[PDB]
C-alpha cells in the first residue's frame, strides 16, 4: 500500500541531464533505502542506483558518475539526477523501494525517460470508428509515452492500447477499445490520450462514419 | 523461507530475550561462537542458545532451544577498540530436557576445519546470521540470512595490525552476518567451520578457526 | 562476473500447469539476496519472490522460491492466466547485472480468433494529410498471427506498422494492431482497404472497407 511516483521522467538531449523525482508515501522513508530501476525498450531491467535510507548511494556500473541518486527525507523524495545522458538511459525509470541486496518491495508505477535530440512531437490523436471495437490512433508524437484511457478512465477491459511504434522518429500508438454493440455510439467514449512530455492531453469522441 | 536447513551448525544465541550472537554446532553438545559477544556477561545462564531456528523473534519450528552447560570465553580474548583478539568462544549446550542437540534438517553441527587447514583468500564462504542492517529490508531480518562472502587475505588487511593471522578478513560487494555466527568456506568441498564472526557484518574480521583447534579440542573434550 | 542467466528467456503454457522458471547464476550467490520481481505487462514489476523462496505481500501462495548457491527457481505451482508476465532474477551479487533477462512467462490458452477491426483513416487524419488504416486484431492466441493488409483485393506490405499487446492478464490473449499507415492521396487514391488475420481456423478472417462507399 506504499505508493511510489516518478515524476520528471521527460525528453533530454544526449549528454543532457534530467532529474527524477519519486515521492514516498504510505510507509516510513527515513528507515527504507531506494533505489532506482531502469527497465529498457529491449526490456533488459537495468538497476540504476540505490541509495541507503542513510542517504548513502551506490549506482549501476552503468550511470555511475553520470547518475546522482539522492534522497530528502524531509519530504519524502528519492531523486535520481542524471547527467551525462546517454541514448541508453532512454528508459522506464522505476523507483523503488527497498534496494539491490535486500530486493524491492514496492516500484513506482514508474516514469518514462527518452534521451535522444528529437523535438517532443504531441500525438495526433485520430478516433477510429468502424459488437463495435473502438480505437484512438495517436500518431506523430514523440517522445514516449503517452497514456491512453477510456472515458477519463471508465472503460477499462476491452481496452487494448498497443506499444507504440516508431516511424518517421514517431511514436505511433493505437487503443483498441471494445463496447457491446449496444454500448455505442448510445453513450460517449473518447479515448482519454496524454502525451505529458508535451503536456497534450486530448480526450477523442469515437463518432460513427456514417 | 526457512534457511538454516542451509546453514543448520547455526547457533541462535540469545540472552534471555535479546539476541547477542550467532554461533555454529561444531557438536551436538558444543556450540562454537564469538567470545566478546559474551565477555560483556559471561554467564552460562544469561544465554540461550537456539538451533534449527531461522528467524530472530519468531519460534520457527524444528528450532532446538538450549541452555548453555558451560560458557567458555577465550582465556586470551582481547577487545581492541577494534579488533577482538581470540574471540573464540566455546558453549556446551543443554536443551531444557538436558540434552545436546540432534542432527535434523534444520540442525547439524559444522565439520571443524583440517587441522591448521585455511582457504585461499578468494575462496567463497558464507557468513550466516540475521544481520544487522541500515536500509530496513523486510527480511527484516528476523529471518537468519546466508551471505556469500569471499575470503580477502591478510595483507589485504585497512585496519593495521589485526591480520591477527589467527583472524580471516572477508568482505563481500556489496559491502550481514553475526558476530559469533559461523563463517563457512567449503572445504575440500566438505563444508567446513573456518571461521567466527568477530568484527565485520570494510571486511569481516574472522576468528581463524583452524588455529584455535587445539583451544577447541581441549575444551570441547 | 556472476551472471544471472535465467532459462528460458521466455516460457510457455497451461494455467493448472505447474511451471517453473530458473535463475542461474553461476559463481553462486547467497539465496538471502535471490530476489524474484515480476513485472505485469505495462505496469511495474512487482517483488514477487524475496530471499529466493519468500513471498512478497499478495504474490499468492502458486509462486514457490526455491535454490541455492548458483540455482534459483521461481515455481508457480499452478499457472493461472493472470500469471501472464515477466519474471526477474535479481541479486546484490551479480555484477554488472543485478537483474536476469527475465522470463517472460506465457500463460498458455485455448488458440483465439483475433477479433479484427478495420479502421478506415479518421477526418482528423485525412484533414492532417495523413491516412492510417489501422487493424486492430484483439484477443487473439498465441501471439502468432500475421496481418495481410490488402488495397482493393492487392497486397500492401510497406506501410504496415503493428503492435501488440504483451499476453492479457486476465484472458491470456493477444492483441495486435495494425496500421497501414497509407498518404493522404494513396489512401484516396483507392477504395477497398483491408487488413487479414491468418492457422486454427485455416481461412483468415478479413475485416475490408472502402473509403466513400457507404
Amino acid at each position: 500500500q506504499v505508493k511510489l511516483q516518478e515524476s520528471g521522467g521527460d525528453l533530454v538531449k544526449p549528454g543532457g541531464s534530467l532529474k527524477l523525482s519519486c515521492s514516498a508515501s504510505g510507509f516510513t522513508f527515513s528507515r527504507y533505502a531506494m533505489s532506482w530501476v531502469r527497465q529498457t525498450p529491449e526490456k533488459r531491467l537495468e538497476w540504476v542506483a540505490s541509495i541507503t535510507n542513510g542517504g548513502s548511494t551506490y549506482y549501476s556500473d552503468s550511470v555511475k558518475g553520470r547518475f546522482i541518486i539522492s534522497r530528502d527525507n524531509a519530504r519524502n523524495i528519492l531523486s535520481l539526477q542524471m547527467s551525462s545522458l546517454r541514448s541508453e538511459d532512454t528508459a522506464m525509470y522505476y523507483c523503488e523501494r527497498g534496494e539491490l541486496t535486500y530486493a524491492m518491495d514496492y516500484w513506482g508505477q514508474g516514469t518514462t525517460v527518452t534521451v535522444s535530440s528529437a523535438k517532443t512531437t504531441p500525438p495526433s490523436v485520430y478516433p477510429l470508428a468502424p459488437m463495435v471495437t473502438l480505437g484512438c490512433l495517436v500518431k506523430g508524437y514523440f517522445p514516449e509515452p503517452v497514456t491512453v484511457t477510456w472515458n477519463s478512465g471508465s472503460l477499462s477491459s476491452g481496452v487494448h492500447t498497443f506499444p507504440a511504434v516508431l516511424q518517421s522518429d514517431l511514436y505511433t500508438l493505437s487503443s483498441s477499445v471494445t463496447v457491446p454493440s449496444s454500448t455505442w455510439p448510445s453513450e460517449t467514449v473518447t479515448c482519454n490520450v496524454a502525451h505529458p512530455a508535451s503536456s497534450t492531453k486530448v480526450d477523442k469522441k469515437i463518432v460513427v462514419k456514417g | 523461507f526457512t534457511t538454516i536447513e542451509n546453514q543448520p551448525w547455526f547457533a541462535a544465541i540469545y540472552r534471555r530475550v535479546t539476541y547477542v550472537c550467532g554461533g555454529s554446532l561444531i557438536s551436538p553438545c558444543w556450540v562454537i561462537s564469538a567470545t566478546h559477544c559474551f565477555i560483556d556477561y559471561p554467564k552460562k545462564e544469561d544465554y540461550i542458545v537456539y538451533l534449527g531456528r531461522s528467524r530472530l523473534n519468531s519460534n520457527t519450528q524444528g528450532e532446538m532451544k538450549f541452555e548453555v552447560e558451560n560458557l567458555i570465553l577465550h582465556k586470551d580474548y582481547s577487545a581492541d577498540t577494534l579488533a577482538h583478539h581470540n574471540d573464540i568462544a566455546l558453549l556446551k549446550i543443554r536443551s531444557k530436557e538436558g540434552r545436546c542437540a540432534q542432527p535434523s534438517r534444520t540442525i547439524q553441527t559444522i565439520a571443524l576445519p583440517s587441522m591448521y587447514n585455511d582457504p585461499q583468500f578468494g575462496t567463497s564462504c558464507e557468513i550466516t546470521g540475521f544481520g544487522k542492517e541500515q536500509s530496513t529490508d523486510y527480511l527484516y531480518p528476523e529471518q537468519l540470512k546466508m551471505t556469500v562472502v569471499k575470503l580477502i587475505s591478510h595483507r589485504e588487511c585497512y585496519y593495521g595490525s589485526e591480520v591477527t593471522t589467527k583472524m580471516l578478513c572477508a568482505a563481500d560487494p556489496q559491502w550481514q552476518g553475526d558476530s559469533g555466527g559461523p563463517l563457512v568456506c567449503s572445504l575440500q568441498g566438505r563444508m567446513t567451520l573456518t571461521g567466527i564472526v568477530s568484527w565485520g557484518r570494510k571486511p569481516g574480521v574472522y576468528t581463524r578457526v583452524s588455529h584455535f583447534l587445539p583451544w577447541i579440542r581441549s575444551h570441547t573434550k | 562476473d556472476i551472471e544471472l542467466t535465467q532459462s528460458p528467456a521466455i516460457m510457455s503454457a497451461s494455467p493448472g500447469e505447474k511451471v517453473t522458471m530458473t535463475c542461474r547464476a553461476s559463481s553462486t550467490v547467497s539465496f538471502h539476496y535471490l530476489h524474484w520481481y515480476q513485472q505485469k505487462s505495462g505496469a511495474s514489476p512487482k517483488l514477487w519472490i524475496y530471499a529466493t523462496s519468500n513471498l512478497a505481500s499478495g504474490v499468492p501462495a502458486r509462486f514457490s522460491g526455491s535454490g541455492s548457491g548458483t540455482s534459483y527457481s521461481l515455481t508457480i505451482s499452478s499457472v493461472e492466466t493472470e500469471d501472464a508476465a515477466t519474471y526477474y532474477c535479481q541479486h546484490y551479487s551479480a555484477y554488472p547485472r543485478t537483474f536476469g533477462g527475465g522470463t517472460k512467462l506465457e500463460i498458455k490458452r485455448a488458440d483465439a480468433a483475433p477479433t479484427v477491426s478495420i479502421f478506415p483513416p479518421s477526418s482528423e487524419q485525412l484533414t492532417s494529410g495523413g491516412a492510417s488504416v489501422v487493424c486492430f486484431l484483439n484477443n487473439f492466441y498465441p501471439k502468432d498471427i500475421n496481418v495481410k493488409w490488402k488495397i482493393d483485393g492487392s497486397e500492401r506490405q510497406n506501410g504496415v506498422l503493428n503492435s501488440w499487446t504483451d499476453q492479457d492478464s486476465k484472458d491470456s490473449t493477444y492483441s495486435m494492431s495494425s496500421t497501414l499507415t497509407l498518404t493522404k492521396d494513396e489512401y484516396e487514391r483507392h477504395n477497398s482497404y483491408t487488413c487479414e488475420a491468418t492457422k486454427t481456423s485455416t481461412s483468415p478472417i478479413v475485416k475490408s472497407f472502402n473509403r466513400n462507399e457507404c
